[PDB]
């Protein structure tokens, strides 16, 4: 017997999970960011209608001028969520769904497997049915019996062999999918992380326009 | 004197305005703190998914895990001097335009006091009361119209300079993550 399938089963469907877990906080951050940004446009609203009402006229420039920045925000946020769902919540679905791939990989190695070890099944009713005609007097029927064991004697022998190449499929998936992470892994998060700091940069060059503006209040 | 009549539009309008603005600000920083604990919850996933895994790649997964616990906490400072600068300071000038409200509200009582012996010659006081009250309440609104200009201001101004901050110090932290992962 081998432990390796058994024991790799459980640490690919334990990794799943995780993944799972992950993406499911991902998605509630897409989703929070979103609400976010949609709040920023209802304020961003709110400043300008302020600004409209103030009899100040500095104030209601400085008003103005401060709504055009959340406005400004408040795509950013909506920009940033769809970067966070398609950039880093896709990444982690992807994965997932290869992993489900070597999952179903295990399954199909058992299902061979146990077509492999029902051909086994059938095999031994072929030699008991010859068994019983040894005793009989008809050597017609007796070869008839003879032949179909050679037959099935064949037939888990190519179970057998599938059952093999099978098993050698998941060892050279399992190797496709760490090789595939490490070469692709580093480079799919800098391209999110970059995504959130241009969001930064963003922010900063919309609040140094605006911090003038604010001194300028007479 | 028309300056009353004015002023009193003026503030039953910008009331609504100063409310309005209020909630909203309210729920957008609201939301920011909830983006926040999403930060926290990300990088308890990410530190607990990058244990069992290939030491190459594990130590880049502790690496943004440990980012994420940095950025959660600017997230919630932002929300925190959010609420201090925006919605506290439209919070206050929703009670002090209530203030001057009642100061306009007690005004016109003391006229139509003085408009009753107005209509009659002894008390004539009800004059020298109306304009005691008249001169003060114009002069207190003046007041209250100039500490505002400067609250905006002030607060606008030291809003700006923390989200500078904040922004700043966010880019530096991304900065180095990238670089890190760039520079292998």
């Amino acid at each position: 017997s081998d432990i390796w399938f058994e024991e790799k089963l459980q640490e690919v469907e334990c990794e799943e999970q995780r993944l799972r877990k992950l993406h499911a906080v991902v998605e509630t951050l897409v989703n929070h960011r979103k609400e976010l940004a949609l709040n920023t446009a209802q304020f961003a609203k709110s400043l300008a209608m302020l600004g409209s009402s103030e009899d100040n006229t500095a104030l209601s420039r400085a008003l103005s001028q401060l709504a055009e920045v959340e406005e400004k925000i408040e795509q950013l946020h909506q920009e940033q969520a769809n970067n966070d769902f398609f950039l880093l919540a896709e990444l982690l679905s992807d994965y997932i769904r290869l992993l489900a791939i070597v999952r179903a990989a295990f399954d199909q190695r058992m299902k061979t497997w146990q077509r492999w070890q029902d051909a086994q099944a059938t095999l031994q009713k072929k030699r008991e049915a010859e068994a019983r005609l040894l005793w009989a007097n008809k050597p017609d029927k007796l070869q008839q019996a003879k032949d179909e064991i050679l037959e099935w004697e064949s037939r888990v022998t190519q179970y057998e062999r599938d059952f093999e190449r099978i098993s050698t499929v998941v060892r050279k998936e399992v190797i496709r999918f760490e090789k595939e992470k490490s070469k692709d892994f580093k480079n799919h998060v800098i391209k999110y992380l970059e995504t959130l700091l241009y969001s930064q940069q963003q922010l900063a060059k919309y609040w140094e326009a605006f911090l003038p503006e604010a001194k300028a209040i007479s | 004197d028309d300056f009353f009549e004015q002023e009193k539009n003026f503030l039953i309008n910008y009331y609504n305005r100063i409310k309005d603005s209020c909630v909203k600000a309210d729920k957008m920083t609201r939301s920011h703190k909830n983006v926040a604990d999403d930060y926290i919850h990300t990088a308890a996933c990410l530190h607990s998914l990058a244990l069992e895994e290939p030491t190459v790649i594990k130590k880049y997964l502790l690496k943004v895990a440990e980012l994420f616990e940095k950025l959660r906490k600017v997230e919630g400072r932002v929300s925190s001097d959010e609420d201090l600068k925006l919605t506290e300071l439209l919070r206050y000038y929703m009670l002090n335009i209530e203030a001057a409200k009642d100061l306009l509200y007690r005004r016109t009582k003391a006229l139509i006091d003085y408009e009753n012996s107005n209509k009659a010659l002894h008390q004539q006081e009800c004059c020298q009361k109306f304009e005691q009250l008249s001169e003060s309440a114009k002069e207190e609104l003046i007041n209250f119209k100039r500490k505002r200009v400067a609250a905006f201001r002030k607060n606008l101004i030291e809003m700006s300079e923390l989200e500078i901050k904040h922004a700043r110090n966010n880019v530096s932290l991304l900065q180095s993550c990238i670089d890190l992962f760039k520079n292998n």
